[PDB]
Order: C-alpha cells, then sequence, then structure tokens
C-alpha cells in the first residue's frame, strides 16, 4: 500500500536528474519544494475540479 | 564530537544513549544509503545528523 516512487526519484535526484514517475495522480507530487525535479506527464485531481 | 559526550550528558534520563562520529568524505549517493542502512541497523539509532 505504498504506490511511492518517491525512494527510486530521490535516489537518481542526489544528482538532481529527472524521474518520471507515472504510477498515481496524487497532489503531493505537484509540490515544486517537495518535487524539485520529478517532472511527470500525469495531472492532479485539480483538473478533476 | 567525542568530547561532547563524555564530561557533558549529566542528566541523561534514557539509558541507550550512545553516540558514533563518522565521517564520509565524500558523498555519493550508493555510499550513502548504504551508510544508512548501516547505520540504521546498526542497534537501532535514532539520530541522524
Ligand atoms: C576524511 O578526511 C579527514 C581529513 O579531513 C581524515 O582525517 C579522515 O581519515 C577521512 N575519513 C576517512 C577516509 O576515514
Amino acid at each position: 500500500d505504498h504506490f511511492t516512487p518517491t525512494p527510486v526519484s530521490y535516489t537518481a535526484g542526489f544528482y538532481r536528474i529527472p524521474v518520471l514517475g507515472l504510477t498515481t495522480r496524487m497532489s503531493i507530487y505537484s509540490d515544486k519544494s517537495i518535487h524539485l525535479s520529478f517532472l511527470r506527464t500525469v495531472p492532479p485531481y485539480s483538473h478533476q475540479s | 564530537l567525542r568530547n561532547l559526550w563524555g564530561p557533558e550528558q549529566a542528566t541523561g534520563l534514557p539509558l541507550d544513549v550512545n553516540v558514533v562520529a563518522l565521517l564520509m568524505n565524500r558523498t555519493d549517493p550508493k555510499s550513502l544509503i548504504t551508510h544508512v542502512c548501516d547505520l540504521m541497523s546498526g542497534a537501532r539509532i535514532h539520530g541522524l545528523v
């Protein structure tokens, strides 16, 4: 029940490399300061709003 | 870091208080995650500085 691509992106993120996480559409992945180089191709649930 | 623990810490209410002073001069992420998995498994260290 993790559903987290965050350890992969953060392991490749000490070199600050963009990692495409394509698991879910959570809004916690939409932050700029928590996720600096984590650029995905999926939109969050605010687009449903 | 070794001298800060010996003569100080007079009001020590826990009992499992032990300091570990290490120096990782080079910070590649493979060795960093290796040190994290070695220190967290190393008798349950609850402090990461
Ligand atoms: C890290 O560098 C210090 C000198 O700044 C040295 O004394 C120490 O032995 C080094 N750590 C290692 C490789 O154990």
